[PDB]
């Protein structure tokens, strides 16, 4: 009841997941090497001709992101499942018996 | 028409702290409750600002003006390169009533000035208007604590103001209050020096600080009003 | 559906995911301060007396209601070529500060009014920057500045130290030493005055005949924007899937009343990760909410191809008051995971055999 | 060199030469009550 | 990517299926989370209660017995552990 | 990537946030490096002799 | 133009570092992995019999 | 002071041996008293 | 001699044999030049970093 930081393998875990959410979201505010970072300005800006051409830039930039922040889930997600196992076994040991 | 004087007087050049004072809001975008980094233009903590008690000085990137003033003796401004007619100068002044903000080729003297009579009229600071550009005029904008912020950047020059009651008597006051924008003028001039403008008794103390480039880090109560900040590049714990 | 994301004939018992669907948009609207003044062109196109290219003469137009169509339909320009934006679209932006000059030059020089451009007039009279954006005009005035006569009151720069920086006015008049001897202000040998007249007369042919010449120039997102093009204002409706205009800034959503206080020089507010959510429109000077419409995908609920065909539709985080044939169908039954059709409730608790979320699932009888 | 770096590790050898030798002390001495 | 643009859709669409194995890829992390937790807990075939009367030999067990009195069905550590993290 | 070169550093700046989060891994291999040792060979509380 | 080349260097080489990167994310999971093995085997055959 | 670490400035070194609170490198770390 | 950068220059001991005008140890990192006007070996290490 009175101590703090006891808890902090959870909010760590929290934290990581709130922070790599916040990153991603965060990303879709950058250029890329075009010429605005929002769609709806260059699609009513000028000719399809070169729409094409930055679309095509925010396209590849923000697939890239979406790759990186996938792979980081699914590692996060495997150690989680791991630790996860360990668990379920010291559940099943040190409670239904004498370890 | 206007005169020399006799009495070269003398502002000492005294030099204090700036302590956590000199920042504005920087765009016109509400935000609550978070914390904000920004880069831009502002004038450094714990700095060398200067005091006076109208010599030409330099205007570089940017100004802040602040003024312990009684009973507003200050009236106004005067920007440009050589201050003659031969460049394009800025005149700002406050009178009783609305602000005159003009943008003429105004030929200067040395000491302008307005003058009071002992039923207020007089104006002679220069001596001939000829070819004027732009006109502005809005409300007027004046122990009083009296601080302004003039940037000057893409032909775009912009004013910030904040006024305060004020106690203490010498030192600047150790709080922190945020600049809120002013006034915004769509007029391209390379200006690089500037005045004071004093209405003598036809019957002067205030402090002045330069702007660098940096990063602060603001904080946004739930309010939307700017409460804390702090400047990246002045410690190791910063 | 099923069938087909699945790719096979037959179906096992469960529950699977198909596709997505969406809240669309229902109609428009637009918000502009109501501000009528006609935004001056014919002053400077339809003038009579044009200034000589080394005085081009430049106007600053702000704070007004411009039309380009006008412009656009036009047959009369022989060239009509925008740089930064299709020509098209100029009547669906909003700028400020823009800035117009005009001048005449010869009918051969227009090429020479191009950004990076180089020849007599683009580097000794007038220059464009090469990050220029906006647009450049150029018609035909041989019958209204050609006289019999010929016409001399048009001149231009010829000579100068070196070379001119973009957007700048050159009118000393002073002898030009193109020699090794001072001229000392007088015209002779190896000493010519810097400027030089035009010879226009009707009978000269193309590439001679005097060329009117207008460029605008704009700029992007220096501040709340206050020329813009041809609007029609409409009203406010609140409560529904739309999108809006708000003064230029546009996007999709639903508006709701909002208690959030700005402070008197706003005008919208974003919460988090550049995502705008406050606006305020500029004829009520009201503060709104936008709230993203609503979306999520949609699950099939089946109990196997080999028992049965009858199936149960889900969709995922969607409240139960804009669902849409299955837009009623059976008992609509509403959960903490969205909603479901095609299933009875009850007040029973059995083993769960399809999970469906939220501590609750399904099971066949129907 | 050109942008990489190494760190050392926070416990060097001799530490860890101590822990083995205060182990196997124990453990020879005590049994494993020591545990 | 595409934020409701159709444009943006079909220059997408000739990059292939990338996205199809994008998206495959959260379902099965939720999948796994649900079998965690389900594998973890789901340890008992039936729910046992204890009998109103508590003498266990003079242990005193009710810090770590469920409450009725709290709605939540939690014991005091439980209510705790639920309160203490944010 | 840059080699101390003002262009490639405002070139680079433009595709966001991509080193910070490149740089926040190799602080957390580390860590778990320094742990792991610790943890496998810190069991006992004095050191015996 | 020395700005596209530039370019073409700065994606070529940040792909690179994202590839290493993410090697060096699994290597370390695993050596984790051992790690644990490695500490459980001591405690339990060392501070006494299995 | 100097360290197989680096450098390390701001800090007064002791020749005490105590419990490990901020782990800085080579055997060595840091805490508070100053 | 056209070859450009910066570091910190050290008098060497390394043996060149009089046609090399250059060495570089790996990855075509230059490590040492000889000068034109005093045509004596020299070795360049980059400033200190971290
Ligand atoms: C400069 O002056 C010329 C000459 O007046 C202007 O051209 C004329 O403009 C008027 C007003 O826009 C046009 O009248 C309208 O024409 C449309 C299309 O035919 C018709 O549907 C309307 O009912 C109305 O009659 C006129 O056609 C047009 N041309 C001529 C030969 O008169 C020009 O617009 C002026 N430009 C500027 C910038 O002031
Ligand atoms: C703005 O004004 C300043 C001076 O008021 C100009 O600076 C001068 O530039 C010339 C040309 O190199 C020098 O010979 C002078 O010595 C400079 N004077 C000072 C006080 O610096 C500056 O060139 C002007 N800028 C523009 C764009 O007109
Ligand atoms: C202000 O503008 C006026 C415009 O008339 C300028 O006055 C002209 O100056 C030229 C200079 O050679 C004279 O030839 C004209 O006779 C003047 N016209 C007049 C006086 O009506 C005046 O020069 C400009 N101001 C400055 C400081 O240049
Ligand atoms: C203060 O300055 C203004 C500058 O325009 C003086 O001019 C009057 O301003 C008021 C306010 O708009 C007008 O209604 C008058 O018509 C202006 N008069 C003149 C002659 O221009 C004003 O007189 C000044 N007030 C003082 C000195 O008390
Ligand atoms: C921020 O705004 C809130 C909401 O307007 C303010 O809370 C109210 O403030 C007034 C002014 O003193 C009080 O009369 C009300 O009783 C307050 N409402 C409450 C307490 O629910 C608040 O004062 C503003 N400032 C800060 C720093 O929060
Ligand atoms: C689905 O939408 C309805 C309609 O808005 C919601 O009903 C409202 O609920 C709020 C919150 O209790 C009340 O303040 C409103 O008066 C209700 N309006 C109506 C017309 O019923 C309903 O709560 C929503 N469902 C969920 C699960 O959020
Ligand atoms: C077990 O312990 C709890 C608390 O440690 C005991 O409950 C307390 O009983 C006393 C006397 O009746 C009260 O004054 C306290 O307020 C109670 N506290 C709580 C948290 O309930 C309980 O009586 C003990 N049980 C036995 C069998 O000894
Ligand atoms: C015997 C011995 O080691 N004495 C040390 C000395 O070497 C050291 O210089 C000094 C300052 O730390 O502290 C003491
Ligand atoms: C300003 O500079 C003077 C020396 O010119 C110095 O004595 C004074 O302390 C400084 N004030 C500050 C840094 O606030
Ligand atoms: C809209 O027009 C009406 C007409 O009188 C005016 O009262 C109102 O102020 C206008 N709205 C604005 C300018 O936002
Ligand atoms: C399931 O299908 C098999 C053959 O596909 C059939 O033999 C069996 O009877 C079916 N079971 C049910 C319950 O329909
Ligand atoms: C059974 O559930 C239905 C909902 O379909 C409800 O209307 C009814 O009151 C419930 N009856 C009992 C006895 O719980
Ligand atoms: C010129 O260079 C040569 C070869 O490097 C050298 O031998 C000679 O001394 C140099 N002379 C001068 C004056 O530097």
């Amino acid at each position: 009841s009175s101590t703090a930081s006891a808890l902090g393998k959870l909010q760590d875990v929290v934290n990581q997941n709130a922070q790599a959410l916040n990153t991603l979201v965060k990303q879709l505010s950058s250029n890329f090497g075009a010429i605005s970072s929002v769609l709806n300005d260059i699609l009513s800006r000028l000719d399809p001709p070169e729409a094409e051409v930055q679309i095509d830039r925010l396209i590849t930039g923000r697939l890239q992101s979406l790759q990186t922040y996938v792979t980081q889930q699914l590692i996060r997600a495997a150690e989680i499942r791991a630790s996860a196992n360990l668990a379920a076994t010291k559940m099943s040991e040190c409670v239904l018996g004498q370890s | 028409q206007c005169v020399n004087l006799t009495t070269r007087t003398q502002l000492p050049p005294a030099y204090t702290n700036s302590f956590t004072r000199g920042v504005y809001y920087p765009d016109k975008v509400f935000r609550s409750s978070v914390l904000h980094s920004t880069q831009d233009l502002f004038l450094p903590f714990f700095s060398n600002v200067t005091w006076f008690h109208n010599p030409v000085l330099p205007f570089n990137d940017g100004v802040y003006f602040a003024s312990t003033e009684k009973s507003n003796i200050i009236r106004g401004w005067i920007f440009g390169t050589t201050l003659d007619s031969k460049t394009q100068s800025l005149l700002i002044v406050n009178n009783a009533t609305n602000v005159v903000i003009k943008v003429c080729e105004f030929q200067f003297c040395n000491d302008p000035f307005l003058d009071v009579y002992y039923m207020k009229s007089e104006f002679r600071v220069y001596s001939s208007a000829n070819n004027c550009t732009f006109e502005y005029v809005s409300q007027p904008f004046l122990k009083n604590l009296r601080e302004f912020v003039f940037k000057n950047i893409d032909g775009y020059f912009k004013i910030y103001s904040k006024h305060t009651p004020i106690n203490l008597v010498r030192d600047l006051p150790q709080g922190f209050s945020a600049l809120e924008p002013l006034v915004d003028l769509p007029i391209g001039i390379n200006i690089t020096r500037f005045q004071t403008l004093l209405a003598l008794h036809r019957s002067a103390a205030y402090y002045v600080g330069y702007l660098q480039p940096r990063t602060f880090l603001l904080k946004y109560n739930e309010n939307g009003t700017i409460t804390d900040a702090v400047d990246c590049a002045l410690d190791p714990l910063s | 559906e099923t069938k087909c994301t699945l790719k096979s004939f037959t179906v096992e018992k469960g529950i699977y995911q198909t596709s997505n669907f969406r809240v669309q948009p229902t109609e428009s609207i637009v918000r502009f301060p109501n501000i009528t003044n006609l935004c001056p062109f014919g002053e400077v196109f339809n003038a009579t007396r044009f200034a000589s290219v080394y005085a081009w003469n430049r106007k600053r137009i702000s704070n007004c209601v411009a039309d380009y169509s006008v412009l656009y339909n036009s047959a009369s320009f022989s060239t009509f070529k925008c740089y930064g934006v299709s020509p098209t679209k100029l009547n669906d932006l909003c700028f400020t500060n823009v800035y117009a000059d005009s001048f005449v030059i010869r009918g051969d020089e227009v090429r020479q009014i191009a950004p990076g451009q180089t020849g007599k007039i683009a580097d000794y009279n007038y220059k464009l920057p090469d990050d220029f954006t906006g647009c450049v005009i150029a018609w035909n005035s041989n019958n209204l500045d050609s006289k019999v006569g010929g016409n001399y009151n048009y001149r231009y720069r010829l000579f100068r130290k070196s070379n001119l920086k973009p957007f700048e006015r050159d009118i000393s008049t002073e002898i030009y030493q193109a020699g090794s001897t001072p001229c000392n202000g007088v015209q002779g040998f190896n000493c010519y005055f810097p400027l030089q007249s035009y010879g226009f007369q009707p009978t000269n042919g193309v590439g001679y005949q005097p060329y009117r010449v207008v460029v605008l120039s704009f700029e992007l997102l220096h501040a709340p924007a206050t020329v813009c093009g041809p609007k029609k204002s409409t009203n406010l409706v609140k409560n529904k899937c739309v999108n809006f205009n708000f003064n230029g800034l546009t996007g999709t959503g639903v508006l709701t009343e909002s208690n959030k206080k700005f402070l008197p020089f706003q005008q919208f507010g974003r919460d988090i990760a550049d995502t705008t959510d406050a606006v305020r429109d500029p004829q009520t000077l009201e503060i709104l909410d936008i709230t993203p419409c609503s979306f999520g995908g949609v699950s099939v609920i089946t109990p196997g191809t080999n028992t049965s065909n009858q199936v149960a539709v889900l969709y995922q985080g969607v409240n139960c008051t804009e669902v849409p044939v299955y837009s009623t169908g059976s008992n609509v039954f509403q959960t903490r995971a969205g909603c479901l059709i095609g299933a009875e409730h009850v007040n029973n608790s059995y083993e769960c055999d399809i999970p469906i979320g939220a501590g609750i699932c399904a099971s066949y009888q129907s | 060199f050109n942008g990489l770096t190494v760190l050392p590790p926070l416990l060097t050898d001799e530490m860890i030469a101590q822990y083995t030798s205060a182990l196997l002390a124990g453990t020879i001495t005590s049994g494993w009550t020591f545990g | 990517i595409c934020g409701d643009s159709t444009e943006c859709s079909n220059l997408l669409l000739q990059y292939g299926s990338f996205c199809t194995q994008l998206n495959r890829a959260l379902t099965g992390i939720a999948v796994e989370q649900d079998k965690n937790t389900q594998e973890v807990f789901a340890q008992v075939k039936q729910i046992y209660k204890t009998p109103p009367i508590k003498d266990f030999g003079g242990f005193n067990f009710s810090q770590i017995l469920p409450d009725p009195s709290k709605p939540s069905k939690r014991s005091f550590i439980e209510d705790l552990l639920f309160n203490k993290v944010t």
